[PDB]
């Protein structure tokens, strides 16, 4: 998300870049147990 | 000495204090590394009168923490436009003063390793995207004077041993908690006490500062580009979540017990702020840390399973 | 300002005083005067003077800000120094 | 006597005044609860006035705020009932200390002003 | 054990793309102004991609009636959407599971 | 220089009079100062509220950001002290001392300065006083306020 | 209860008190003996509105801040 964050501020406005990564750390959520996603990509997301 | 050296030192952090950054003032500025070492040489081995000495402290360290901040604003007009990244990717002014002297130390790997080693707080993340915005932004062009760099070598050394002499206060007051604020230090920690007693001033003050501001005290600044959330789901951080009447209990109870841990310590202080320094009970702060006890016990607790 | 003349016990032993709008804080008298004046000052803003005679109001000082907590008059009844929530003593020349 | 300590400490009628402001100034949303809420709003300055409990126990926690209330030069009493306060306040919940707010729009301010120089009267 | 990248390989790759884009001289992408040209297109866009798949089924449950309400309100409103959308974008990082 | 018998005498007059926005300015030096800093940005939300975004309290707000160096955010203040009241030149000193620290082009800003024709404001009405600046172009008096 | 004490230590003192306050009563009301024999409503009461005419005439001199909180209690010493 560092690296991903930082190239994805020469793309864009980092406003949008730093709600990517933020979106992409979430808790992640399966039956009756929980994590964070530290590290590697949502794909769900739809901008993923 | 210390009564005659003090007060006017006082004032001198009252004059620069007042006066705007961007705006230099570089021969009264020096002024105060003299005061400076001064207050380092009456504070470490004097060891008497802290009764007296305990005002005169929440009465500077404020205006210290004004003072280093100042220097930091100033510090970044002079490099602004140059590497403008740098206040927002460095959040502290120590690690931006230190990190600066190293960028402009000049003396590839050993960089790498050099503000490793000597800045110390830079996380692998923080030199990854300080890396990035040395690539993107960071112009690699010799500075516009080298009496700006002797300059800003000026400002690295005022705001290091400024730097240097807010952490002996740290540690004296560090050391003095026990009879200053004995319901927080039983509450809490020695340490983490001493922390936010030292970021607040007077003990008065930190009584002064509702439960609700005091989760966020020490939290290194908030910034979009770094990861937040966490499993505990702890958006504050800061001193108090690295205690150990949080950390040990398990990763679901550290947001409640960060909350009314908090709030505990508020009311802690508070008391500790109206009993005089002579005669000072701990059983309140013995009470409250049972209760709390009991609150991560049963939040800890799950329940019971019902009939199908 | 209950003024009581207690070397008459059975007759017109109270002269009552309307003193300040709020409540009144401090009482004093003109000292080496022998008495014969009085200066009252309360939670009104004024600090009032009378006499022990007709018990009137001769004038009303201002100068106070704010409540009037305290009060005291020099010895020879010159001047009159003062305290109060305003957080700084004030004179009266 | 609900603690030697603790001072200035209104009567029933009094007492039965300020906590009918409480209410009001509760449902006009210009009142808030709390030890930590009422140091916001002495430090903030916008509190009209700060009412906090004679009862509650331990009374330090509740002494914490007299000597701001003395700095920012702002009145305050103790009503006796922490349980009458809160209740008053409308939580169930007993509340130690609260605070009624400054609002230059509000149809209570008279009121506010009335009790005020009432509870200023009390302080000494 | 921390990030796997280290600062020397970040350092060349970050440099290889930098190098990318200034030497297609890439313009970056501007966040959306207050009032864009094709907005309330790219708006329509993206809420029939969500109806692509309410579409279909005669039944729906409630999470799906639940997201499709959603977007039937960002239909009848899209000033008051694209404004919660432009809110989201400028501020919250921390979201829901 | 001590600040805590004006901070009672702000707070009695803004219970007296809690409209007035010269009150919230000189607050907002009180709490620029710094001597706690605690309790700022809601200080200011505070006073837009009262005041109602008066342009006094936003060229405040821009010094008090300008006193924190930041010129984007105070030269943001500024403007916006334009767009409320133009005829008061506090914010056009204000503006020429930011842009001369930051290096924007000052051009159009002496355009609309020329089109502005202040007059209002405690520095501007001083330097009106000051009687060597008494009949001179609002221009060097501006020079000479820098 | 009603005059239980017996106060050993204050009759000593109480009885210095009752030669003390006779003594300066007596002393007291002779001075008033000689001023009211001595009087007369000319000098008596010009000089009575003169006085009045003057604390009628104060106005505020100065003012000093002392201390953070009100200033509670201002007392002028002897002299």
């Amino acid at each position: 998300f560092t690296l991903l964050n930082r190239l994805l501020r020469l793309i864009v406005d980092p406003n949008i870049a730093d709600y990517i990564t933020a979106k992409n750390n979430v808790v992640i959520n399966f039956k009756d147990m929980s994590h964070v996603n530290k590290y590697g990509l949502i794909r769900g997301l739809k901008f993923a | 000495n210390p009564f005659e050296i003090l007060p006017e030192s006082i004032e001198l952090f009252r004059t620069l204090a007042l006066i705007s950054p961007d705006r230099l003032s570089l021969s009264e500025t020096a002024q105060i590394l003299p005061k400076i070492v001064d207050l380092k040489r009456i504070l470490q081995q004097q060891e008497i009168d802290f009764i007296k000495l305990l005002p005169f402290f929440n009465e500077i360290i404020p205006l210290i923490k004004s003072n280093i901040k100042l220097m930091h604003n100033f510090l970044i007009s002079l490099y602004s436009r140059r590497f403008p990244e740098l206040s927002s990717l460095i959040p502290s002014p120590l690690q931006y003063s230190k990190v600066i002297s190293i960028l402009e130390n000049e003396n590839e790997s050993d960089e790498l390793f050099f503000h490793l080693e000597n800045k110390a707080k830079l996380t692998r993340e923080q030199i990854l995207v300080l890396t990035m915005s040395m690539k993107t932004s960071f112009k690699n062009k010799e500075p516009l004077d080298i009496k700006t760099r002797t300059q800003i070598l000026e400002a690295n050394s005022i705001l290091e041993n400024l730097w240097k002499l807010q952490e002996d206060i740290g540690q004296y007051i560090a050391s003095k908690i026990s009879i200053i604020a004995p319901n927080v230090c039983f509450l809490v920690g020695p340490e983490i006490a001493a922390q936010l007693i030292a970021h607040a001033g007077g003990v008065l003050e930190f009584s002064r500062i509702p439960s609700c501001n005091i989760a966020s005290i020490g939290k290194n600044k908030h910034l979009s580009h770094e990861l937040h959330t966490l499993e505990s789901g702890v958006r504050q951080e800061g001193y108090l979540f690295a205690s150990d009447m949080i950390q040990k209990f398990p990763v679901s109870v550290h947001k409640q017990m960060l909350r009314m841990l908090c709030a505990k310590v508020s009311l802690a202080a508070r008391v500790d702020a109206g009993q005089k320094n002579g005669d000072r009970n701990t059983v309140l702060a013995h009470k409250w840390k049972a209760e709390l006890s009991k609150k991560a016990r049963k939040l800890s607790e799950a329940p019971s399973i019902s009939e199908t | 300002i209950n003024v009581w003349d207690i070397r008459k016990r059975d007759e017109g032993q109270l002269n009552q005083i309307l003193a300040h709008r709020n409540i009144v804080t401090q009482v004093r008298f003109s000292k080496e005067d022998g008495g014969k004046k009085l200066v009252s000052c309360g939670y009104d803003n004024l600090i009032n003077v009378y006499s022990s005679d007709t018990w009137l109001k001769m004038g009303s000082l201002a100068g106070h800000t704010d409540k009037i907590i305290s009060l005291d008059i020099s010895n020879n009844s010159h001047f009159l120094v003062s305290g109060g929530w305003d957080r700084s003593i004030k004179l009266w020349n | 006597a609900p603690n030697p300590k603790a001072f200035p400490l209104a009567d029933a009628a009094l007492t039965q005044q300020i906590l009918d402001v409480v209410q009001q100034a509760a449902n006009l949303r210009q009142l808030k609860k709390g030890a930590n809420e009422a140091t916001k709003t002495l430090n903030r300055g916008i509190s009209e006035f700060i009412i906090m409990a004679a009862d509650c126990e331990p009374i330090e926690i509740l002494l914490h705020l007299p000597l701001l209330c003395e700095d920012k030069n702002v009145p305050y009493v103790f009503v006796p009932s922490r349980v009458a306060l809160g209740r008053a306040c409308g939580v169930s919940r007993p509340v130690i200390a609260a605070s009624i707010t400054t609002n230059d729009a509000s149809a209570i301010k008279t009121q506010i002003y009335a009790v005020k120089d009432k509870i200023e009267t009390l302080l000494i | 054990n921390g990030p796997e990248i280290t600062p020397e390989e970040a350092t060349t790759i970050f440099s290889v793309m930098v190098e990318w884009l200034e030497s297609r001289s890439f313009s970056p992408i501007p966040f959306p102004p207050l009032t864009y040209k094709n907005d309330t297109k790219i708006l329509v866009l993206a809420l029939e991609d969500l109806k692509d798949v309410y579409a279909s089924k005669v039944r729906l449950n409630a999470s799906e009636r639940e997201e499709l309400a959603l977007i039937e309100e960002a239909y009848d409103n899209p000033h008051d959407t694209l404004n919660r959308i432009k809110k989201y974008l400028l501020t919250q990082r921390v979201f829901k599971p | 220089g001590n600040l805590d018998q004006a901070e009672l005498l702000v707070t009695q007059a803004l219970q007296k009079f809690p409209s007035n926005a010269l009150l919230w300015v000189e607050q907002i030096k009180l709490f620029k100062h710094g001597n706690k800093s605690s309790l700022k940005k809601t200080i200011f939300q505070d006073a837009l509220r009262r005041t109602q975004n008066d342009h006094r309290v936003l060229l405040e707000i821009g010094v008090s950001f300008y006193a924190e160096a930041q010129y984007e955010t105070s030269l943001k203040w500024l403007e916006r002290a334009l767009k409320k009241c133009s005829r008061y030149g506090d914010t056009w000193v204000w503006l020429f001392r930011t842009y001369a620290r930051l290096g924007k082009d000052t051009v159009d800003l002496y355009n609309m300065f020329d089109q502005c024709e202040p007059t209002y404001g405690p520095e501007w009405i001083a330097a009106s006083k000051n009687v060597k600046m008494q009949y001179c172009t609002p221009r060097e008096i501006l020079l000479r306020l820098m | 209860d009603f005059f239980t004490p017996a106060t050993s230590e204050l009759i000593f003192a109480r009885r210095f008190l009752i030669n003390y306050s006779l003594e300066r009563s007596r002393k007291r009301l002779q001075k008033e003996m000689e001023r009211h024999q001595k009087f007369n409503t000319r000098q008596e009461l010009l000089s009575r509105r003169t006085e009045l005419q003057r604390m009628a005439n104060l106005e505020l001199a100065g003012s000093q801040l002392v201390s953070t909180k009100p200033i509670s209690a201002v007392s002028l010493s002897t002299d």
